[PDB]
């Protein structure tokens, strides 16, 4: 008969520490690369080759704003003069702002305000 | 539970013993690796035999279910390595630690066997043990489940066997 | 290996999905290089990899383009193009295969792939706002 | 790995699909401009202004959803043809 | 910089030639050869 059957002790039915614990387990499957293949897939794990497919927006998402925040902009000319000259060239600005592709929402957001602030001195 | 953890790391027994008892007195619970320590320092714990260390042990485990502290993997790893060192009188007791450590319902890892194997090495088993892995694939659980295979082919060179 | 051999390999885990995939029309890719020779073996291996994995292939050769300049000292750059134009076939099929020939790529050539999706019309399209 | 030149989408469509009558269809056509080209009844929209390019792909949805509905709407002044 | 262009709204190597001509001449600039 085999080992696993027989007379057993019948007692029972059904931090740093851990870190450290769970660093030694890893070193239980640590084994030098044995190929290329192996080694693309550790660096690619770590992160340093490229995903493929390559996407070209990888790792960038423009703090996962929507288009009409970039589309539109004209929210922010709210405390400006609404039929002034002023209005001309901030509605003006805003149209410019909204074709640009290379800025995020955030600093658009802040050039506006700078013109708010530089208005309001003036 | 980290003072005596500490203290068996570096092979201080006799007061980590005595501060374990202390934390007892304080109606305090160790946790499942404090009692790992506790059992190494117990086995390694100098001028005892193999029945009363092995009695200390099992009051130990007594202990382990009144505080209602479960064991795991590590604690059976660390019973059947303490029994390494206690050769032919620690064999029965080493099999019955695995078929209590199956009964619970947890897994036997390699660093299992490994201990097992060598402690009966000093053989049958060897058929047994397979006949259960064959087949299988394993995760890292122990630290010393890497020691596995070599012990295992050490068999095979002392049994002759080469189907092994 | 003879004898010594994996007895079993651990396939990669491939889960079906419950969302619909993309669908491509078509997927143009235009690969640039500085020699003929390298393109053309390119050229050979995408074909042929498009073929075993049941994608249809055109190829074509854009013309090349040559950029002159001088320091007199007159200097050259070549640009020979492949244009390899596979039809009708989906979003993981495309996936896969872009994969495979985007880590295949050799040195000196770069890559412009065009996919071409499809679509249905938006809901507020189907009928005019009452 | 970032090229500025990939956020840039084209989404194209016949017009002849679109549930158009006479008066929208020209609407649209008159609208669109050079967009849409007569030979083969397709409204090309390019959208780059987005820096991502799933904004780009909505932001073309988007004109074309706004497009199709103006289209269909008549104003006053569109009394004096 | 950006305050400078603000008030205004109110209103191929990168290498010396020669060290390029080495570069060049030796084969060391990718695909740039001799007419």
């Amino acid at each position: 008969k085999n080992i696993f059957t027989g007379k057993r002790l019948n007692i029972f039915d059904m931090s740093l520490w851990d870190v450290e614990f769970a660093k030694q387990l890893a070193t239980v499957n640590e084994q030098p690369l044995q190929n290329g293949f192996e080694e693309l897939i550790q660096w690619t794990k770590e992160g340093k080759l490229w995903e493929f497919p390559i996407n070209n927006e990888a790792g960038f998402d423009d703090d996962g704003s929507e288009f009409h925040e970039h589309i539109f902009l004209e929210k922010h000319l709210e405390s400006f003069p609404k039929q002034g000259p002023i209005r001309h060239f901030m509605e003006l600005v805003t149209c410019g702002l909204s074709k640009n592709p290379y800025l995020s929402v955030k600093q658009k957001v802040e050039h506006i305000e700078w013109f708010r602030n530089y208005f309001n001195e003036k | 539970c980290t003072m005596i953890r500490g203290m068996v790391k570096h092979r201080a027994y006799e007061q980590a013993l005595n501060l374990y008892t202390e934390l007892l007195n304080n109606r305090l619970h160790a946790d499942v690796y404090t009692f790992n320590a506790l059992i190494e320092a117990t086995v390694c714990a100098i001028n005892e035999k193999f029945e009363e260390k092995w009695s200390k042990i099992l009051e130990l485990l007594r202990h382990m279910v009144a505080q209602k502290v479960k064991p795991n993997l590590q604690t059976f790893n660390t019973i059947l390595k303490c029994l390494r060192r206690f050769h032919v009188f620690a064999r029965s007791p080493a099999l019955q630690v695995l078929r209590e450590m199956k009964a619970i319902g947890i897994e036997p890892s390699l660093a299992t066997y490994h201990h097992i194997i060598r402690l009966f090495d000093q053989s049958f088993i060897i058929y047994d043990i397979m006949n259960e892995l064959m087949g299988k694939r394993f995760s890292p659980k122990d630290p010393d489940d890497d020691k596995f295979f070599q012990s295992a082919m050490s068999i095979c060179s002392s049994l002759r066997d080469l189907e092994l | 290996l003879h004898v010594d051999v994996p007895k079993d390999l651990t396939k990669p885990v491939v889960t079906i999905s419950d969302e619909p995939d993309i669908l491509y029309k078509r997927l143009s890719v235009l690969v640039k290089g500085h020699d003929k020779a390298v393109l053309d073996s390119y050229e050979y291996f995408a074909v042929l990899a498009a073929k075993e994995l049941g994608i249809s292939i055109k190829v074509h050769e854009p013309p090349r383009k040559i950029e002159r300049f001088t320091l007199r000292v007159q200097y050259e750059m070549r640009t020979l193009y492949r244009c390899l134009e596979l039809e009708h076939l989906t979003g993981s099929t495309a996936d896969v295969y872009l994969e495979y020939i985007q880590r295949n790529l050799p040195e000196g050539v770069a890559m412009e792939v065009t996919k071409t999706q499809l679509e249905q019309l938006p809901e507020h399209i189907k009928e005019p706002i009452w | 790995v970032r090229n500025p030149r990939a956020r840039v989408v084209v989404l194209r469509v016949k017009l002849s699909s679109l549930n158009l009558d006479d008066h929208a269809k020209k609407k649209l056509i008159k609208l669109v401009g050079e967009r849409y080209c007569k030979t083969t009844d397709v409204l090309t929209i390019k959208t780059d202004r987005c820096p991502l390019r799933r904004q780009n792909y909505d932001y073309a949805v988007y004109l074309l959803t706004v497009l199709y509905h103006e289209s269909w709407n008549t104003e006053e002044w569109e009394k004096s043809k | 910089a950006d305050e400078r262009l603000r008030i205004n709204s109110l209103r191929r190597w990168r290498l010396s030639r020669i060290v390029f001509r080495h570069l060049a001449d030796h084969g060391q600039l990718s695909g740039i050869q001799r007419a």
